C-alpha cells in the first residue's frame, strides 16, 4: 500500500517537474520581451537619428 | 552625473552581478542534487564528465 502511495505522489511530483520546467521557459521569454517592449522602440528611434 | 560611472557604483553592480550569478549557481547545483529516480533518468555523459 505504500509503494502504491508514493507512486501517485510521484505522478503529482512529476506533474509538478513539468509545470516548473514550462513556467521556466515562460518567465525568462517573459523577461527577455518585456525588456525588449520597454525599451527597444526608443533605442531604436535614438540610435535611428 | 552621467558623464562616467563612479567606482562604488561600479563595485556595487559588479558585486549584485556576482551574486546574481552565484545563486543561479546554486539553483543549478540544487537542481541536479535533489534529483531522484522517480523522476529523472541517469544520465551517463555528464556522469563520467563530473
Ligand atoms: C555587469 C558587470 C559585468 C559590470 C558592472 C559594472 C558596469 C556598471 C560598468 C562595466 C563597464 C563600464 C563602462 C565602461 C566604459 C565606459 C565608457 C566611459 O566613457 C563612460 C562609462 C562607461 C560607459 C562605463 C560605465 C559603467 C560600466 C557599464
Amino acid at each position: 500500500s505504500d509503494q502504491e502511495s508514493n507512486n501517485a505522489a510521484a505522478e503529482w511530483k512529476y506533474v509538478a517537474m513539468v509545470m516548473d520546467h514550462i513556467l521556466l521557459g515562460v518567465f525568462m521569454l517573459v523577461c527577455i520581451i518585456g525588456t525588449l517592449a520597454v525599451f527597444a522602440g526608443r533605442l531604436i528611434e535614438l540610435n535611428q537619428q | 552625473t552621467s558623464l562616467s560611472v563612479p567606482l562604488l557604483g561600479r563595485f556595487l553592480i559588479f558585486v549584485m552581478v556576482v551574486a546574481t550569478l552565484i545563486v543561479m549557481n546554486c539553483v543549478i547545483v540544487l537542481n541536479v542534487s535533489q534529483r531522484t529516480p522517480t523522476t529523472h533518468a541517469m544520465s551517463p555523459r555528464l556522469r563520467h564528465v563530473l
